[PDB]
């Protein structure tokens, strides 16, 4: 019955024992070991870089 | 072979079977593979590559002196590494061409087994008692019909006049003479009949979805094996010993 107005909410999280994966392929899930944009990188010496 | 030779080699073979002698049916494989599998196909078209075939020549004639009796097998296990020990070492032309004409004396002991006992009379059995080999010969609903299904097969490839009865890679393959659709898949044919060996023609709703199921390559099987049969055959009111007298009452009527 006395609870303070004006109460702000505030949320987090915890992930423990987890490593962020990030999938290289055109849709963001597994359809195969080999991914699909794995193997465009064949052609013409095809060297890339990135940052 | 013991064997040291790989199955399946169609990644050295899918294109020079495209160029080469123009196969339809490596097209249709190839136009499906993805393009990893697609490009460790078209460097071999380029660069063959070269596979020594010493350790293949000397487990060869391993072989061979077990096959007359002159050493054990558990002996082709300590002796095959002390000879390759040895080629390994003392490499010449006097050498590889000793393991040439003692291969040669090989291939030459057996033809003369071949030509001799005339085997090639046989050369119908031969592929097909392997067909017969690798099948699970037990089948759920069935094994009286399937029993004597093989045993009126193995009477048509002795009684009919010209069957060559030769194989592909994977599956056995069969000829005869009617011109046309000559080729039966004796493989595909015996997945379809897997199910309709103890099939009794009693629950239908409407005739058919049993006899629909029958692909247009096991229906041609049926056809050719329906005048070596009889009536003392497969198990009576089933559904296999109905087709039988119904096809071979379409043969020996359309004569």
């Amino acid at each position: 019955r006395n609870a303070v107005p004006n109460q702000v909410t505030e949320r987090k999280f915890l992930v423990d024992r987890y490593l962020w994966q990030i999938p290289f392929s055109s849709n963001f899930l597994n359809m195969g070991t080999l991914t699909d944009l794995g193997q465009n990188v064949m052609y013409a010496n095809s060297s890339h870089s990135l940052n | 072979d013991p064997g040291l030779k790989p199955s399946s080699l169609w990644t050295h073979k899918i294109i020079d079977s495209i160029i080469a002698n123009r196969s339809l049916s490596a097209v249709q494989n190839f136009r499906k593979q993805p393009l990893a599998n697609k490009l460790t196909a078209l460097e071999d078209a380029i660069v063959q590559p070269r596979k020594d075939t010493t350790p293949e020549t000397v487990a060869a004639i391993l072989q061979e002196l077990v096959a007359m009796g002159a050493l054990q097998p558990n002996e082709v296990g300590p002796m095959f590494s002390d000879l390759m020990i040895r080629v390994h070492k003392y490499n010449s032309t006097n050498v590889q061409n000793n393991l040439s004409v003692l291969l040669g004396d090989i291939r030459a002991a057996q033809s003369e087994a071949i030509r001799s006992t005339n085997v090639g009379e046989l050369s119908n059995q031969v592929v097909l008692n392997d067909f017969l080999s690798r099948e699970p010969a037990v089948v759920p609903q069935g094994q009286h019909n399937y029993e004597a299904f093989k045993q009126t097969l193995r009477l048509m490839v002795n009684e009919a006049p010209n069957v060559t009865l030769f194989k592909s890679g994977p599956d056995t393959l069969m000829q005869v003479n009617i011109r046309g659709v000559n080729t039966v898949n004796l493989n595909s044919a015996f997945k379809n009949l897997k199910n309709f060996w103890g099939v009794q023609l009693d629950t239908e709703i409407v005739p058919g979805s049993i006899s629909s199921k029958l692909s247009s390559n096991t229906r041609v099987l049926l056809l050719f094996l329906a005048p070596f049969t009889n009536d003392s055959t497969f198990t009576p009111d089933t559904f296999i010993s109905q087709i039988m007298r119904l096809y071979r009452e379409t043969v020996a009527a359309s004569i």
